[PDB]
């Protein structure tokens, strides 16, 4: 029934600085609260535990306050290891419930961007199906927006899109969006259209091709 | 000492059952609750039940509660944890973890604080078989270009399951490569996508090749990538 919640969602920080992330449950839990850290393809590891008790190992950096309802994790001085993803979870009652995370990631300066687009290949076509991908390469922030069009007209329900991890030389992130069409619909319209909205961009970019050039 | 060892991956249908082990060293079974939390990908964290291993009780959480059962034996130091009539929702990385009460000395449950957990066992729940990707360029044009670099890739569509490799021109290209995530499509297999930037003089040159691996099916896959005139 305990229900956790973190803000914020994620936090662009850079080495040395300090970061504050906070942890919410829906009624009091006293100080029965845990923060743990995770990074990708690994499990979660425990800092934090009785709300402010730091976990035999961890580093000094790494601090927890408040009691009842609400909590603060604090990194005071981050270190290149310290980009992960944190964790609360409340220990107080059954069923043990977690909040959602909060990302902490690279800040860099802005930078917008590059979108490309590539038709589907003839082998594909003569297969009975047509995807069409567009690229938005080494963008930073991490938040942004694609939309497909084709003939003018939006598209929804039917593209996917993945995220690679933040670089580690450049820290920006790529991302890549599919549009999959069987070949009967694909072959009735002409025009195909990415459209990418992103904070580095002063207003939306379009990329797009004419079926058959 | 203490170690929470967790058994390998696993594959299964809808409607069967896992059971997935944990084995502990002696000290953290004899005297601590084994705990089950399950993330799905790209998701948060989920508590399932736990076990007093050297008693067997087990609670369970609600959500689970007639699809779950925990065990646990002192003769080989281990837990398991059993998900039956699996479906699509329950592909997820399953970890074991030990609870400790700490400051607390009495109890076993409360608080509830996970201090060591296993490396997690992924399970994944799909009707598909194995099958290799059907890998398509992503062709260079003048719609991939930015001033003096051209973009390119490869498509790699419709393989179950996870994971496919991509090296470009057998690994001498690796510069300026971007391989993405795979999704989950409809028909529950996934796909893949693999760019990498180049400079546009060298297309009439240099041939770019992507390798695309996938172990599971024994499956080689080189694709030429050429120019298309858009």
């Amino acid at each position: 029934a305990i229900r956790m919640t973190q803000s914020p969602s994620s936090v662009s920080a850079s080495v040395g600085d300090r970061v504050t992330i906070t942890c919410r449950a829906s009624q009091s839990i006293s100080s029965w609260l845990a923060w743990y850290q995770q990074k990708p393809g690994k499990a979660p590891k425990l800092l934090i535990y009785s709300a402010s008790s730091l976990q035999s190992g961890v580093p000094s950096r790494f601090s927890g306050s408040g009691s009842g309802t609400d909590f603060t994790l604090t990194i005071s001085s981050l270190q290149p290891e310290d980009f992960a993803t944190y964790y609360c979870q409340q220990a107080n009652s059954f069923p043990f419930t977690f909040g959602p995370g909060t990302k902490v990631d690279i800040k860099r300066t802005v930078a917008a961007p590059s979108v490309f687009i590539f038709p589907p290949s003839d082998e594909q076509l003569k297969s009975g199906t047509a995807s069409v991908v567009c690229l938005l390469n080494n963008f930073y922030p991490r938040e942004a927006k694609v939309q497909w069009k084709v003939d003018n007209a939006l598209q929804s329900g039917n593209s996917q899109e993945s995220v690679t991890e933040q670089d580690s030389k450049d820290s920006t992130y790529s991302l890549s969006s599919t549009l999959t069409l069987s070949k009967a619909d694909y072959e009735k319209h002409k025009v195909y259209a990415c459209e990418v909205t992103h904070q580095g961009l002063s207003s939306p970019v379009t990329k797009s091709f004419n079926r058959g050039e | 000492q203490v170690q929470l060892v967790q058994s390998g991956a696993e594959v299964k249908k809808p409607g069967s059952s896992v059971k997935v082990s944990c084995r502990a060293s002696g000290g953290t079974f004899s005297n601590y609750v084994i705990s089950w939390v399950r993330q799905a990908p790209g998701q948060g964290l989920e508590w399932m039940g736990g076990i007093i291993p050297i008693f067997g009780t087990a609670h369970y959480a609600q959500k689970f509660q007639g699809r779950v059962t925990i065990t646990a034996d002192a003769s080989t130091s281990t837990a398991y944890m059993e998900l039956s009539s699996l479906r699509s929702e329950d592909t997820a990385v399953y970890y074991c973890a030990r609870i400790n009460t700490s400051p607390i000395l009495t109890g076993y449950y409360f608080p509830g604080v996970h201090d060591y957990w296993g490396q997690g066992t992924l399970v994944t729940v799909s009707s598909a078989s194995t099958k290799g990707p059907s890998v398509f360029p992503l062709a260079p044009s003048s719609k991939s270009t930015s001033g003096g670099t051209a973009a390119l890739g490869c498509l790699v569509k419709d393989y179950f399951p996870e994971p496919v490799t991509v090296s470009w021109n057998s690994g001498a290209l690796t510069s300026g490569v971007h391989t993405f995530p795979a999704v989950l499509q409809s028909s529950g297999l996934y796909s893949l996508s693999s760019v990498v930037t180049v400079p546009s003089s060298s297309l009439g040159t240099q041939t770019y090749i992507c390798n695309v691996n996938h172990k599971p099916s024994n499956t080689k896959v080189d694709k030429k990538v050429e120019p298309k005139s858009c």
